[PDB]
C-alpha cells in the first residue's frame, strides 16, 4: 500500500543484485572513461575554432590537432560498445540465478501445491515476470552510476578556466532535486495504482472474452459493449488526474537546461564587449573558454534526460517484483525428511492409529483414521465424492505431511528415505500424463533399458500388443505434447503397461477406470485384477461392479471410515454402502 | 507494411490529436536546435567584433530569440507528452471495442479450429504491441523527417553545398540503415521464437508430470533438458544483443563524421567569402545539435517485427468470416411455442460421419419431453443445432410451423432459454452476475427468486453485493445448477432447452432439483437431455435414442411393457 510497499519492493530489487558486482563496477569505470573522452573532444574543437575564427590560420596547417579528434571519436564508440555488452551480461546473470531458485522451490513444494493453478500461471510467472528484471537492471543501474559521476567531472574540468561559468552549472544542481521532489512531485506510488488498474482492465477484458459463449445465448453483446467503453472512459479520466503533475519534472529540467545555456551564452558574449569583469584571472577572457563552456553545457544534463526515458523500464519491473516477492515469502509446511531404510525382499503391512493428514498450507483433510492392512491383501476405499478419498493415497506416497503414526512394517513413515521408499511403489493415475517423446519411452520410463520380450508380453491386448496396426508407425512413434494425437482415454492403457512393467511391492490406484469404453474398461480391470492378485494393493475407485473378490471394503464419509466388511456382509446391513448401491442401481 | 494498412486506416477517427503531437515534437526539436545555433553564433560574432563594436552591434534583437526558444521548448515538451498520452489511450479503447465487436459473431463456429486456451492471451498481447506500434513507430520517423527537411532548407538559404551535404548525410543515415539491420534480426527472432516455444512446452510437461516423474524415478533427467534449452535461449538472446550494440556505435561514428566534414568544408569560403568569419560556428553547432536529436530513430527498428507479427495474427483471426446469417426482418413472439422436427442429416464441416442421420419427432405446445440415451449418441449435437450454432446440412426445422431461418437475433435469443452444461461466473457482483437474464428486475424480484428453491445461503452474505469467481467467493456444481436454473427462470421464454441438469451431483440435491424443475415451470414447454433415469415417470413422451437414431418412442407405462429398454429387465448398473 502506497509507499510502504514500493520502498520494500525497490529494496528487494536492490538486494537481489549482488551476483554481478564485478560487471557493475566495470560499467562504472567505463562510464568514467567516457567523461575524459568528452572533455578531450571539447578542448580540441575549441582549440581548432579559436584558431580558425580568430588569428586566421591556413586550413592545411592544423593537421596535428585534427587526427586526435578522430582518435577520440573512435575511442568513445569503442567504449560505448563495451558498456552495452557488459550491461547485457550483468543483466543475464541475475535472471539465471533467480530462475534456478524459483524452479528449485517449485520442485521442493511437491505435487500437492502445484495442482492449484491451471498450468499456465506458473509459466506466465516465470517467463514474463523474470525477463523484466534483466530489462530493469541492465538499462537502469549504469545510468544511475553515470548521472552522479559525469557532472562532477565536468564541473572540475571547467573550473580552472573561469570560476563564473563553473558556478553557473553548480547553482542549478541543488535546485532541480529539491524543486522536483517537493513541488511538482510527491505522487510516485500513485502511479503504481494506475498501472495496476491498467493491468486489471486487460484482465477484465480477457474475462469477458472467455465468456463470449454465455453472452450469445442471452442476447447480450450490443448491450454489453457499452461496459468496455464506460470502463475505458473511467480509467482514462482517473489516470489523467495524476499525469498533469508527474509531467512537471520534464518541464522543470528543460527550463533549467535552457536557462543555464542562455546565461552562459549571454555572460560570455557580453564579456568580450568590455561590459563585464568577473573571472578573467588577471589574463583576459578568450574565446577558447567560451566555446568550451558552450560545448560542455549540453553534456551536463544529458545523463539526466536519459533517466526520464528509462522510467517505463523501472515501473514495469516493480510489477513483476511484487508477484515474485509474494510467491517467495509464502509460508508452507512440507513433509519431514527420513533417514532409515529397509530390506527389498519382504511384504509390507500397513497399520495406523489416530492419524491426521494436513494440506501443504493448512486445514485437516482426513480426520482421524483407524485401520490395519494384512500383508498380501487387497483393500478398496469407496465412498462419497468430495470426502477426501484421495488423501490416504497421497499420505502413503509421501506427498503430504501428517500427524500420528503410520507404520510400514513397524517403522514409521517420517523416518524412511524417499530414494529407498519410492522404489517399492507403482502408481496409476486418474488423469494420464506422458512426459516423454517416443511411445516406447513412455513405457520404459521405469527402466530406460530392457530386452525385446517385455514389450511383447507387457500387459494384455492393450496399446502395447494390440492398437499397433492402427498408427502410421511402430512402437517408437513420437507421442507429442501431452498425448494430443492419442485422445481415446488420454492413453489409459500405456500408463497401466508402465506400472505393470516393473515388479513392485505396493500398488496404488487412483480411479484408473475413468473415461474409457466398455471393452477398454473390461480389459483394464482384467489386467488390474491380475496385477493386484500378486501383492498388497490399495485401490480408490467409484465403480461398484465385480467387488465380490475384494477382501475388505471401506466407506469414507467426511474423512471418517464408517463400515468395513466384505461385499456379502455389507450389501445387506443397510448402512451407507447400501444407500450408495441403491443410488447406483436407481441410476438405471 | 501491407498488414499495417488496415490498421493505419483505423486512425481516421482521431487525427487532430496525432497531428498535434507530431507538430509539438517538431516544434520542440526546432526550438532546441535554434537556441544552440543562436548561442554559438552570438558568442563568435561578439568575440570577433571586439571592444570597438558596441555602437555597431544591436544586441537587443537576438535576445527575443533566446527567450522565445526556451519558453517554446519547455511548453512544447510538456504539452507533447500530455497529448501523446491522451491519444494512446483513445486509440487503445477503439482497438479493444473493434476487436471484440468483430470477434463476437463467430463464437460457436469459430475459435474451434484452434485450441481455445492460450489464444486470448495472445490476442491481448497483440493489442498491446499495436498501441506500442502507434507511438514508438509513428512519432519519431515523421518528426525526424520534418526536422531534417526544415534544417536543410534553412541552411540552404545561406549556402547550398554544405547544406545539401548535411541533408544527404542525414537522409542516408535515416533511410538506408534500418532496412540493412532487418535481416539478421529476422533470423535471430525466428530462432528465439522457436526456442521459447520449445522451452515453454518442456516446462509445462515437466510441471504436469511431476506427479509420476517422482514415483518413477525420472525427475532428474528432465531438469537437465530444461537447463540446456534455457542455455540455448540465452545464447540466442546474447547473439541479438551483440547486434543491437552496433547500431549505437555506428550512430555515434556517423555523427562524428558529419561534424568533421562540416568543420573541414566550412573553412574555405562558405557562401563565397575566402575569409568568412563568425559563420564557421554556425554550421558546426547546427550539425552538433541536429545529430544529438536522432536517438529515437535508433531504437525504432526493434519494435517493427513483433508489431507486424501481431497485426498479421489478429488480421488472420478476424477474417475467418461467420458461418450463418440472420434475416433481420422484424417479427413478433407468442406465449405458446412448439418444436417440430421432420428429418435432419447434419455433419460437422470438420471431419464427417457424425450422428443425426434421420431424427424425427413432433412436440406439441406445453408438453414435457425428455431425450434419453448414452454419451455421444447425438443429443448434445441436437441441442447445439437447435440454437442455430451450426446450420442443418439437409432438412427442415419449424417452430410454430414457421422455418427457423426467418428469425432475428433478438427474437431467437429471447424465445429460447438454455441451461448449458458448463456454467460461467463472471468476475463481478452477484447482482451483476445474475442480472444478465433480465436487466429490469428490482432488488425484491431478485430476493424472491433466490428465496425460492435454490440458493438461500448467499442471500445473507454481506448482502447482494459480493465478489464471485476468481477474485472472491467460489461455488460448487450443486451451488451452480440452482443459479443457472434461476437465470433461466428469470429469462422468461416459452421454450426451455435444459442440458444435462443432474450430472455430477448427489441424491438429495438431485431430488430437490427435480422437484424445483417440475414445480417452477409447469406450463413452459421443456425438452431436456438426461442419461440418469431418476424420476423419469412424470413425462408424457419419453424418447430413447442411440447410435444416432431413434430405436423406440412411447410413454413410460406403454413402453415399459416390451421388456426393459435400458432397465435390461430392471437389472443393470
Ligand atoms: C497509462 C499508464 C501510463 C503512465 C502512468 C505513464 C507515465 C509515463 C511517465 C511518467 C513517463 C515519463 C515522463 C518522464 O520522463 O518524466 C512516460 C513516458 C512515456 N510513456 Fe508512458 N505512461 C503510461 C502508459 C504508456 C503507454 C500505454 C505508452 C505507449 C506505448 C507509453 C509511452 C510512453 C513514452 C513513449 C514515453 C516517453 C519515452 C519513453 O519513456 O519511452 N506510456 N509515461
Amino acid at each position: 500500500m502506497n509507499k510502504s510497499r514500493q520502498k520494500e519492493l525497490t529494496r528487494w530489487l536492490k538486494q537481489q543484485s549482488v551476483i554481478s558486482q564485478r560487471w557493475l563496477n566495470i560499467s562504472r569505470l567505463l562510464g568514467f572513461v567516457s567523461g575524459i573522452l568528452i572533455i578531450a573532444q571539447a578542448w580540441f574543437m575549441a582549440r581548432i575554432l579559436q584558431h580558425m575564427i580568430m588569428e586566421n590560420i591556413p586550413r592545411e596547417a592544423l593537421l596535428l590537432p585534427f587526427t586526435l579528434l578522430v582518435l577520440t571519436f573512435v575511442l568513445r564508440a569503442w567504449v560505448v560498445w563495451l558498456r552495452e555488452r557488459v550491461g547485457y551480461h550483468a543483466g543475464q546473470h541475475i535472471r539465471f540465478a533467480i530462475r534456478r531458485q524459483v524452479l528449485d522451490r517449485l520442485q521442493q513444494a511437491g505435487p500437492a501445491w502445484i495442482q492449484g493453478k491451471p498450468a499456465g500461471s506458473w509459466a506466465t510467472l516465470v517467463l514474463e515476470q523474470i525477463d523484466d528484471m534483466h530489462d530493469y537492471y541492465a538499462r537502469y543501474l549504469p545510468q544511475m552510476a553515470l548521472a552522479v559521476s559525469v557532472p562532477l567531472l565536468i564541473v572540475v574540468a571547467i573550473f580552472p578556466s573561469n570560476w563564473a561559468a563553473a558556478l553557473i552549472l553548480l547553482g542549478t544542481a541543488p535546485l532541480i532535486p529539491l524543486f522536483m521532489a517537493l513541488v511538482g512531485m510527491g505522487a510516485a506510488d500513485a502511479n503504481r495504482r494506475n498501472f495496476l488498474a491498467l493491468a486489471r482492465l486487460s484482465g477484465h477484458f480477457l474475462d469477458r472474452l472467455r465468456g463470449m459463449e454465455t453472452l450469445r445465448i442471452f442476447g447480450r453483446g450490443e448491450a454489453e459493449i457499452e461496459s468496455i467503453r464506460s470502463a475505458s472512459e473511467d480509467f482514462r479520466q482517473r489516470t489523467m488526474e495524476v499525469l498533469r503533475l508527474a509531467f512537471l519534472s520534464s518541464g522543470i529540467l528543460e527550463f533549467f537546461t535552457s536557462l543555464s545555456i542562455a546565461l552562459v551564452a549571454v555572460y560570455f558574449g557580453f564579456s568580450y564587449l568590455g561590459e563585464l569583469d568577473f573571472g578573467h584571472y588577471d589574463t583576459g577572457v578568450t574565446l577558447a573558454a567560451g566555446f568550451l563552456a558552450l560545448i560542455l553545457a549540453p553534456e551536463f544534463f544529458q545523463p539526466l534526460r536519459d533517466l526520464g526515458t528509462f522510467y517505463h523500464a523501472k515501473a514495469q519491473a516493480v510489477g513483476a517484483a511484487d508477484s515474485l516477492k509474494t510467491f517467495m515469502e509464502t509460508p508452507l509446511a512440507h513433509p519431514q525428511r527420513g533417514e532409515a531404510e529397509l530390506a527389498l525382499t519382504d511384504p509390507l503391512t500397513i497399520e495406523a492409529e489416530d492419524l491426521f493428514i494436513t494440506s501443504p498450507e493448512g486445514k485437516t483433510l482426513a480426520g482421524p483414521l483407524n485401520f490395519t492392512l494384512p500383508a498380501g491383501q487387497r483393500a478398496v476405499l469407496v465412498g462419497r465424492s468430495g470426502s477426501g478419498k484421495s488423501s490416504l493415497l497421497n499420505a502413503l506416497s509421501g506427498f503430504l505431511s501428517y500427524q500420528g503414526s503410520l507404520r510400514i512394517n513397524g517403522i514409521e513413515l517420517r523416518d524412511l528415505s524417499p530414494e529407498s521408499w519410492r522404489k517399492h511403489l507403482s502408481w496409476v493415475g486418474q488423469n494420464p500424463q506422458l512426459p516423454a517423446a517416443t511411445l516406447r519411452d513412455n513405457v520404459l520410463l521405469a527402466r530406460p533399458d530392457a530386452s525385446e520380450q517385455e514389450l511383447q508380453a507387457a500387459l494384455d491386448n492393450a496399446w502395447v500388443s494390440e492398437f499397433l496396426p492402427l498408427l502410421p508407425q511402430g512402437v517408437d512413434t513420437p507421442v507429442g505434447d501431452q498425448a494430443a494425437r492419442l485422445s481415446v482415454g488420454q492413453a489409459q492403457r500405456v500408463a497401466v503397461a508402465r506400472a505393470l512393467l516393473n515388479p513392485c511391492s505396493l500398488l496404488l490406484l487412483d480411479e484408473p477406470a475413468a473415461s474409457l469404453d466398455a471393452h477398454s474398461e473390461q480389459r483394464v480391470m482384467e489386467a488390474l485384477n491380475a496385477a493386484s492378485l500378486r501383492q498388497t494393493t490399495l485401490m480408490v475407485t467409484h465403480q461398484l461392479e465385480d467387488l465380490a473378490d475384494w477382501d475388505v471394503i471401506w466407506v469414507m464419509q467426511d474423512g471418517r471410515i464408517i463400515e468395513q466388511g466384505r461385499y456379502a456382509e455389507l450389501s445387506v446391513a443397510g448402512g451407507p454402502f447400501a444407500t450408495l448401491l441403491a443410488h447406483r442401481q436407481e441410476e438405471i | 507494411m501491407r498488414a499495417l494498412l488496415p490498421y493505419l486506416a483505423l486512425y481516421k477517427r482521431h487525427k487532430w490529436m496525432l497531428s498535434l503531437g507530431i507538430v509539438l515534437a517538431i516544434v520542440t526539436l526546432l526550438a532546441s536546435i535554434g537556441l544552440l545555433t543562436l548561442s554559438g553564433w552570438f558568442l563568435s560574432a561578439s568575440a570577433v567584433a571586439g571592444v570597438a563594436g558596441l555602437y555597431s552591434f544591436n544586441y537587443m534583437l537576438p535576445a527575443a530569440g533566446v527567450r522565445g526558444a526556451a519558453i517554446t521548448r519547455t511548453a512544447g515538451r510538456y504539452f507533447e507528452r500530455l497529448v501523446s498520452h491522451d491519444a494512446t489511450f483513445r486509440v487503445l479503447q477503439h482497438l479493444r471495442i473493434y476487436t471484440f465487436s468483430k470477434l463476437l459473431p463467430l463464437s460457436p463456429a469459430g475459435l474451434a479450429r484452434y485450441r481455445q486456451g492460450e489464444l486470448l492471451n495472445r490476442v491481448v498481447a497483440d493489442v498491446d504491441t499495436l498501441d506500442h506500434l502507434y507511438l514508438r513507430v509513428i512519432s519519431p520517423l515523421v518528426g525526424a523527417f520534418v526536422v531534417i527537411m526544415v534544417v536543410t532548407i534553412g541552411l540552404s538559404f545561406l549556402d547550398f553545398t554544405l547544406a545539401f551535404t548535411l541533408g544527404g548525410i542525414m537522409l542516408l543515415t535515416l533511410f538506408l540503415m534500418p532496412p540493412l539491420f532487418y535481416r539478421a534480426g529476422k533470423s535471430t527472432g525466428q530462432n528465439l521464437t522457436h526456442l521459447r516455444g520449445q522451452y515453454r512446452q518442456q516446462l509445462t510437461a515437466w510441471l504436469q508430470g511431476q506427479a509420476e516423474l517422482t514415483i518413477f524415478g525420472a525427475s532428474d533427467r528432465y531438469r537437465t533438458q530444461l537447463e540446456n534449452t534455457e542455455i540455448q535461449w540465452l545464447e540466442a538472446q546474447r547473439r541479438q544483443s551483440e547486434l543491437t550494440a552496433l547500431s549505437q556505435a555506428i550512430m555515434l561514428l556517423i555523427g562524428a563524421l558529419a561534424v568533421i566534414l562540416m568543420l573541414w568544408m566550412a573553412s574555405g569560403g562558405v557562401g563565397g567569402n575566402a575569409q568568412p568569419g563568425a559563420l564557421i560556428a554556425l554550421f558546426v553547432f547546427c550539425a552538433l545539435a541536429a545529430f544529438e536529436a536522432l536517438a529515437p530513430v535508433t531504437g525504432a527498428f526493434q519494435h517493427l517485427g513483433q508489431v507486424i507479427a501481431s497485426a498479421v495474427r489478429i488480421t488472420d483471426l478476424t477474417d475467418q468470416k461467420p458461418e450463418v446469417t440472420f434475416p433481420d426482418t422484424q417479427t413478433r413472439v407468442a406465449d405458446r411455442v412448439s418444436l417440430t422436427l421432420r428429418d435432419v442429416q447434419f455433419t460437422y464441416p470438420e471431419q464427417s460421419q457424425q450422428a443425426l442421420k434421420g431424427i424425427s419427432l413432433q412436440v406439441n405446445a406445453g408438453e414435457h419431453i425428455a431425450i434419453l440415451g448414452r454419451t455421444g449418441c447425438g443429443k448434445s449435437t441436437l441441442l447445439q443445432l437447435l440454437t442455430r450454432a451450426w446450420d442443418p446440412q439437409q432438412g427442415e426445422i419449424l417452430l410454430n410451423d414457421s422455418p427457423i431461418a426467418s428469425l432475428n437475433e433478438a427474437a431467437l435469443r429471447q424465445t429460447i432459454s438454455v441451461v448449458p452444461q458448463r456454467v460461467h461466473l463472471f468476475s463481478a457482483t452477484l447482482r451483476d452476475n445474475l442480472l444478465l437474464a433480465s436487466p429490469g428486475s428490482s432488488d425484491e424480484a431478485l430476493s424472491e427468486i433466490l428465496r425460492r428453491v435454490g440458493l438461500e445461503k448467499l442471500l445473507e452474505d454481506a448482502g447482494l453485493n459480493s465478489w464471485l469467481g476468481e477474485g472472491g467467493r467460489q461455488l460448487s456444481g450443486g451451488e451452480l445448477r440452482r443459479l443457472a436454473i434461476a437465470r433461466a427462470l428469470l429469462h422468461d421464454a416459452p421454450l426451455v432447452l435444459l442440458d444435462e441438469p443432474t450430472e455430477g451431483l448427489d441424491a438429495t440435491t438431485e431430488s430437490q432439483i427435480l422437484e424445483l424443475l417440475a414445480e417452477m415451470m409447469r406450463e413452459k414447454t421443456v425438452l431436456m437431455v438426461t442419461h440418469r433415469l431418476r424420476g423419469l415417470s412424470r413425462f408424457q413422451q419419453i424418447i430413447v435414442m442411440d447410435n444416432g437414431q431413434i430405436i423406440e418412442q412411447g410413454t413410460h407405462a406403454e413402453l415399459l411393457a416390451r421388456q426393459g429398454r435400458y432397465y435390461q429387465f430392471k437389472q443393470g448398473l
